[PDB]
């Protein structure tokens, strides 16, 4: 491993540390749920989108208190909702978070600015996934988030229903990998620069950050992972990589159609998206 | 200097030059109270490239308290200080 590269992974794990809140100590002040036309048939969609993401709520005193919430089904509502101004909060605080952790690294700042922004839209929403993963329990099927943890609804469905949404499966099949927090970091570099990205005039320098990344990461893993089982890790990381690019252009759509029929959406978000 | 570019009874809008010290900043976070208040303060935070802002839902006639502060990616600096400020009436 170059020095070059050990001195790259020192750089992400130093971004990683301030960057990210493992606690969600310091994320306060959310809101709470409970606390003919047509378009219409739009709504039939945006419901199939909901149903989807669908949480428990659970939250831990500083007293050892614990609140549940859980969310009511379907009806017309307008129920499906409730959760979302309390989710658009949290998506909020994490993409902060994200924001910070790109400005660390050298390598990003020194890109042009036009350049920063792009990345950042585009990355935004898969890093904050790939955060997520690092809380997320598979036999829980909770991500545990400080205080904070939201556990998954059982349809019942099953699991095989519950693996169509490419969301969910793409969290437990991330959480097979058992990554280190080298290879998380490294993903989140990869996926933070990506050459692809809408509005990016920089490809070349991108490029070869990516693959320069990418190399890191696949050194890192011959070296430090002992290797007959493992030839295959990296291979597979590089897919979920791809998949997590195409859930995040699913995502998008998503939050454009319920935000037309109903916006929760931060002003933070608006601006990244 | 922050500036509202346009008003209306209801609603803002407001902008700021940038710094100076940026890259520093991770975001904005913005503030507006009512002037000195009952009102409990409203804070929204925004890319640090953004220049401008929205604000919206204001009572008419109501002189208003508006707070701009800069976030700042740990270990910048550029230090700190200040939050920027300027009231305004409905």
């Amino acid at each position: 491993l170059t020095e070059e590269q050990r001195m790259m992974i020192r750089e992400l794990m130093d971004a990683q540390m301030k960057t990210f809140d493992t606690t969600f100590s310091h994320f306060k002040n959310f809101r709470l749920p409970g606390v003919s036309r047509e378009e219409a048939a739009k709504w039939s969609q945006v419901r199939k989108d909901l149903c989807s993401l669908k949480v428990s709520l659970q939250l831990r005193g500083e007293d050892g208190s614990v609140w549940n919430y859980k969310p009511p089904a379907d009806s017309g509502g307008k129920e499906i909702f409730s959760l979302l101004p309390h989710m658009a909060d949290m998506s909020t605080y994490m993409f902060k978070g994200i924001i910070s952790f790109a400005k660390v690294i050298s390598y990003f700042r020194d890109l042009p600015i036009e350049d920063q922004i792009s990345l950042l839209k585009g990355a935004a929403f898969e890093l904050c996934q790939l955060r997520f993963n690092t809380v997320f329990n598979a036999e829980t099927g909770t991500w545990e988030c400080g205080r904070l943890s939201y556990c998954l609804e059982d349809t019942a469905g099953g699991f095989q229903q519950l693996l169509l949404e490419p969301m969910l499966k793409f969290h437990y099949m991330l959480k097979k990998l058992q990554l280190h927090e080298e290879e998380y970091v490294l993903m989140q570099a990869i996926s933070l620069f990506s050459p692809d990205r809408p509005g990016v005039l920089q490809h070349r320098v991108v490029d070869q950050l990516q693959e320069q990344f990418a190399i890191t990461l696949k050194s890192y893993i011959e070296c430090n992972r002992p290797q007959p089982a493992h030839r295959f890790l990296f291979l597979k990381i590089m897919a979920m990589l791809t998949e997590l690019r195409s859930i995040n252009a699913q995502h998008t759509q998503r939050l454009l159609r319920i935000q037309d029929i109903h916006p929760f959406a931060t002003p933070l978000m608006q601006e990244l998206f | 200097d922050l500036e509202v570019v346009a008003a209306t009874p209801t609603s803002l809008l407001i902008s700021w030059p940038p710094p100076y010290y940026v890259e520093g900043v991770t975001v904005f976070r913005i503030t507006y109270g009512e002037t000195g208040g009952n009102s409990p303060v409203q804070e929204f935070t925004v890319p640090y490239w953004t220049e401008t802002a929205t604000i919206s839902g204001l009572k008419p006639g109501v002189d208003y308290t508006i707070t701009v502060y800069a976030e700042m990616y740990p270990g910048s600096p550029w230090m700190d200080i200040q939050p920027i400020s300027i009231n305004y009436r409905t």
